[PDB]
């Protein structure tokens, strides 16, 4: 998971993107999210941030089907601090998110659907 | 996948109340939680109430704190929005959605709804 | 199957000390490897690989038997219970050690069976599992057979007499006071969820009835000590608290 | 896809001078080759292989986007427009250079997508082309998306979010002021008619909205300079006049 | 005392990744060793020696300051809090890292003082300690000075101006956005009780007042990340639960 910050250069603050392995309750407080695999993404320094989701799972091949509650990581950003703003910027900016597999990513049993 | 219908929406009165509800599909509401967003006409989505299913602990927005209530029944597959002491601003396009949990945050909710309109100050 | 004849009484006391824990085995010799395979690797290591003693159960003339589940039993045991609960994964072997002491005046024979995937009584093959997560998982106190596991059917629809197909030892009061079973990790997968699936099934049933002379101890006690061997868990997940 | 972080502000100014033309690039570094292939050969050469600047367009809070066609855009550009028009054939690569300047006080992100065979909005798959030769070919002034190309459907029936499959760069106001795309000739044939068929599709859409502090420039400008690379045309035909 | 002049703005971002944790320091350079001594040895090791972030506090024009205690602060932090609580002993060094970000438009100066045996306000020399175990130990949220620690008396009966005798750095908004303090274990004993005695005292006071231009952020935030270094505890005691 890569995130590109699209906010006014002159602004700063700190964010924390976090992961939480299969099964665990969605970490609702920073303090919780802070415990799992996570990176502190400084807005000021680098606009982009890549946080790889390791392959932490039971079976050799993780089920790609619609299961009851398959697990299943948890990528989520948190207000480490609260956004610092320069003089008079619109104060509201966005971030975009990108996802991609890795060279160690595979698939089997060609299934389908079309209508 | 899951298509939960927003029920209980109607035009009431200032100082009044109104019960809202959303029935599950695709899954049993019990795993995902459920909440409500009142996107006031011409303004952004506005968080009001959220509650976790398999771990009941409610969260309210400060603009509606104390007055507004939210409850759940995982057995009837429905989520119960109790809006109390309703006022003229409380006239918005209400919405129910399912997320993780239980955290009024513009999103962090998956499947939404159709939009039920509660016109509190219906009388002038 | 276990037609051995060590000595009979007691010779030498050699105590196993694995970390903080310390057993003083009857001897140590007369140990059975399950299928001839020692446990192996595919993080509290030597700190978490130490024998924890479960609760002591009372063997009386009317006992029907007892059963336990692994990992399940040791779910409350310090370092092993924790790494088990704070991980989605986990595989591990075990050194099961069942001690049954008496005298030159008691008699009977206990069969210590180690059964992989030991599903218990619910003839519903059109659906195993059945008994709620809590019932099937009695943890450390263990479950009991009855004349709900039926003793002669080893509580699974198969006549006891054949239970000797699974690795096992027989504690025979006149010969040995201990049974030792090194059980490697047995499952359909490389590594799986420890909380959901039970690897083995420790079964102890009266193969011969207990008999004491005139008046002595109205009943005798049996003890199970279990040691995790080559335990790994993936991946450092939540640390909730 | 374009997760880079050059420096941030400005370091060194290195000007590209190709013939009569002269750009003074922000730097020069941070250039993306489309599919990892530089343009190549299968006659004004160095005289015709020079960057021509198209018209400057105004980016405002309400902008939906813009689009251009190649060769089409550069159909009015001196030596390249001529050899293009006086030949039945023609193939050629391009160095697309999109400059978007502001300050340390503006914000937003522009996506410069280079789409091969970028057919535009006419869900009529039972018939593409549709829009008269003149509409589909707006030349140098370029065409605009709308909330007739629909922005989030990249005006072709495919959700914008996936547009990142085509080669592209993202001009992010806080990082870079320029995007550079070396695009080789992409077509079903060795060489084809330049007048009839459009090789590429330069697309620029507001991936993030434009925001300026208090009161500054009500809008900012963006510029596209395009340079033909390895251009050949067959065969010295008519010279009408 | 800290009369340095690194660069001024920002140069290079070098992220410290110690285990599961990941800080992306402003740079990394400009670090002060307390008394010129790195922490050293006289068991979760690399697993427990990772920077844990405390709660973020709000610095406003009226702020009087803040204070924390070590080990105390990090008493709730996973692996370090546990080994701390399940041991009668414990000694350990710390890498204190205080980050204070703003712009080229804010102004002021924060003094990050690291005071050994920082007893706080209770002029009762005929008896220090005073303030109940709970008051003196505010854990992670930290305590605040007032115009009960008095700011100019560094809340201990000694004029602030001299606080520069203890190791410290000054976060000066125009120069650095970070302060880094490697603090070794300082006590009257080789190793002592972590629960009862507080080794250090992290103090942060407004040495210069905060001032922002026209209208911007009404207040700015400061953050403290603390990392245990060379932590040992004796002896594997109780594992209650």
């Amino acid at each position: 998971f890569t995130f590109l910050f699209c906010g006014s250069m002159m602004a700063t603050g700190k964010l924390l993107v976090s992961y939480a392995p299969p099964g665990a309750d969605p970490p609702k407080k920073r303090k919780e999210a802070m415990l799992g695999t996570h990176v502190i993404w400084d807005i000021g320094l680098q606009s982009s941030c890549t946080m790889v989701v390791p392959w932490i799972s039971n079976t050799t091949y993780r089920q790609t089907i619609d299961d009851s509650f398959t697990e299943g990581g948890y990528i989520s950003v948190f207000y480490q601090t609260r956004i610092v703003v320069p003089l008079s910027t619109p104060r509201e900016m966005d971030i975009l998110g990108f996802v991609s597999a890795c060279n160690d990513f595979s698939v089997r049993l060609l299934r389908d659907t079309t209508h | 996948q899951v298509q939960l219908q927003e029920s209980g929406g109607g035009s009431v009165q200032p100082g009044g109340s109104l019960t809202l509800s959303c029935a599950a599909s695709g899954y049993a509401v019990s795993r995902y939680s459920m909440g409500w967003f009142r996107q006031a006409p011409g303004k952004e989505n506005e968080g009001v109430a959220a509650i976790d299913s398999s771990g009941v602990g409610t969260t309210y927005a400060d603009s509606v704190k104390g007055r507004f209530t939210i409850s759940r029944d995982n057995a009837k597959d429905t989520v119960y929005l109790r809006m109390n002491s309703l006022k003229p601003e409380d006239t918005a396009i209400y919405y129910c959605a399912s997320g993780f949990g239980l955290s009024l945050s513009r999103y962090t909710y998956a499947y939404w709804g159709q939009g039920t309109q509660v016109t509190v100050s219906s009388h002038h | 199957s276990p037609n051995i004849e060590a000595c009979g009484y007691s010779d030498r006391v050699l105590q196993l000390t694995l970390g903080n824990s310390t057993i003083t085995t009857q001897e140590a010799a007369n140990s059975v490897v399950a299928y001839g395979r020692w446990p192996e690797y595919l993080e509290p290591d030597v700190a978490a690989c130490r024998f924890y003693t479960l609760d002591t159960v009372s063997w009386t003339k009317e006992s029907r038997g007892w059963w336990w589940k692994l990992p399940d039993a040791l779910r409350d045991m310090g370092l092993f219970g924790q790494n088990m609960y704070y991980h989605y994964l986990g595989r591990s072997g075990y050194t099961v050690h069942v001690q049954c002491n008496a005298s030159k005046f008691h008699q009977g024979a206990l069969g210590v069976f180690a059964v992989p995937e030991m599903c218990l009584a619910g003839d519903s093959n059109t659906t195993t599992m059945h008994t709620s997560y809590q019932n099937a998982n009695p943890g450390e106190k263990g479950g009991t057979f009855t004349g709900c596991p039926v003793d002669y059917l080893l509580g699974n629809g198969t006549l006891l007499g054949n239970a000797f197909v699974f690795p096992h030892q027989i504690i025979n009061l006149r010969t040995n006071n201990c049974a030792t079973l090194v059980l490697p990790y047995v499952n359909s997968l490389s590594i799986d969820s420890m909380v959901k699936h039970n690897n083995w099934g420790i079964a102890i049933l009266p193969l011969a009835p207990l008999n004491f002379a005139s008046e002595s101890s109205p009943e005798i006690p049996i003890t199970l000590t279990i040691a995790p061997m080559c335990c790994e868990f993936n991946g450092l997940r939540n640390i909730t608290l």
